[PDB]
């Protein structure tokens, strides 16, 4: 509620600061193989 | 827990000095003449009109001298800060008077000494007429 | 009972006052809180005659508002318990008479009234009268009492007085 | 003076600063830097930590009971 403690959770709580899905690691070792090609 | 005529009271009084009914309506209108005219400032609180009335209607003594001297005779002696004020705005007509309104001059005061010294007050303190 | 004091009273500053000088609106936000007030340890606070020193505003967490403890110089009336002082009769009723020492209201209870008073509603206005005459409290009349006790409500004290006590009446 | 703590200012005291800035912000707290359309309360704090204007002192206080007065403007931050 209080803007002190928003403004201080976005600074530092945030997702980036504290820092991938198994659906897309597979489809990236397949999607930069040498044999994909993109018209 | 506290008696004033026991002298005991909260220990943060003790470094405070004691003023006279007459000089506190000086420091009230030193107050009172900045406020009116030095800075435009809403108009003074009802407590501070009902204690400048309260301090002229008992005020003693006309001037600063008379305060001052008053004050500089009995602060010669061993008269306690707390008695000081009392005594002086009490005005007590004679030693027995002002003994038994307070009790803690008996202690340490004489029935001749002190009569010495209300008497003095009597010619500090002046009336209108 | 006037006396002189240093206090100490942490002052709240909206941010809307954190214009040029805000330490002349600290300044004169202290003529308004601890000026004209009564608090139930020190008294009244009848006047403020100068100001010591402004303490460094410290902001207060999540609430925003600066906190700026400040020291001045003010002159307090603190009826101590069994002191005897002059008063001012305001009213009269059956009930006793009611005084008023400075500021605050003191009333006095008609058994604390030596037994020779007696009571007068005929007499316009009313006082307290002795069947002898020789003593008479009128209304606005200087009479001597001492304060038995004194009590705090709702932010005021209030005092009780007695006239037992010798030498305590019109002189 | 004789200050011992880093020149840097920690991430800790950007956000509460920055934060509590914001809140005096939007309680119609006056701006150093000129207001070019930013409604947000936080962009107006944000631009003036940038340009040093902030007139919130920061007292770290040490361990041993000591406290040091730095300023936002003296400590340098990262942009």
């Amino acid at each position: 509620q209080s803007l002190e403690t928003r403004a201080e959770i976005q600074e530092l709580a945030m997702v980036p600061r504290m820092i991938i899905v198994q659906d897309t690691l597979t489809a990236v070792r397949k999607f930069t193989k040498r044999d994909v090609f993109l018209e | 827990e506290e008696d004033a005529s026991q002298l005991i009271f909260p220990k943060e009084f003790e470094t405070a000095e004691t003023l006279l009914n007459s000089e506190v309506h000086m420091l009230l209108e030193h107050r009172k003449q900045q406020n009116e005219s030095a800075e435009d400032e809403q108009e003074l609180s009802e407590v501070f009109m009902k204690t400048l009335n309260y301090t002229a209607r008992f005020s003693r003594f006309k001037n600063r001298e008379t305060i001052a001297s008053v004050r500089s005779l009995l602060l010669q002696k061993k008269l306690h800060k707390f008695e000081l004020a009392c005594l002086a705005n009490l005005c007590p007509e004679t030693a027995e008077e002002s003994k038994a309104l307070i009790p803690s001059l008996e202690g340490r005061f004489e029935d001749e000494e002190l009569q010495q010294i209300l008497d003095d007050i009597q010619t500090k303190r002046s009336f209108q007429y | 009972m006037f006396y002189h004091i240093s206090l100490e009273h942490e002052i709240l500053l909206h941010p809307r006052y954190f214009g040029p000088n805000l330490l002349n609106t600290v300044k004169q936000k202290l003529f308004t809180e601890v000026e004209g007030t009564c608090t139930g340890k020190y008294g009244f606070v009848i006047a403020v005659t100068t100001i010591d020193n402004i303490g460094a505003g410290v902001i207060q967490p999540g609430r925003g508002f600066v906190l700026y403890p400040v020291k001045y110089k003010a002159i307090v009336f603190r009826p101590f318990k069994g002191e005897v002082v002059d008063a001012v009769v305001t009213q009269v009723n059956k009930v006793g008479l009611f005084t008023e020492i400075g500021p605050m209201s003191c009333f006095i209870s008609r058994h604390s009234i030596p037994s020779e008073m007696e009571f007068d509603p005929n007499s316009n206005p009313p006082c307290y009268k002795t069947m002898d005459e020789d003593i008479v409290i009128q209304q606005d009349d200087e009479i001597r009492l001492k304060i038995v006790g004194t009590r705090v409500d709702k932010n005021d004290i209030f005092a009780i007085g007695s006239l037992m006590d010798d030498y305590l009446g019109l002189v | 003076q004789k200050r011992i703590t880093t020149p840097y200012m920690t991430k800790y005291e950007r956000a509460r600063v920055l934060g509590t800035r914001a809140l005096q912000i939007a309680m119609c707290a006056p701006v150093m830097v000129e207001l070019e359309g930013e409604t947000d309360p936080l962009l107006i704090a944000m631009k003036e930590l940038k340009a040093r204007k902030i007139p919130i002192i920061i007292r770290r206080y040490l361990p041993d009971g000591s406290y040091e007065d730095w300023g936002v403007d003296e400590l340098i931050i990262s942009d």
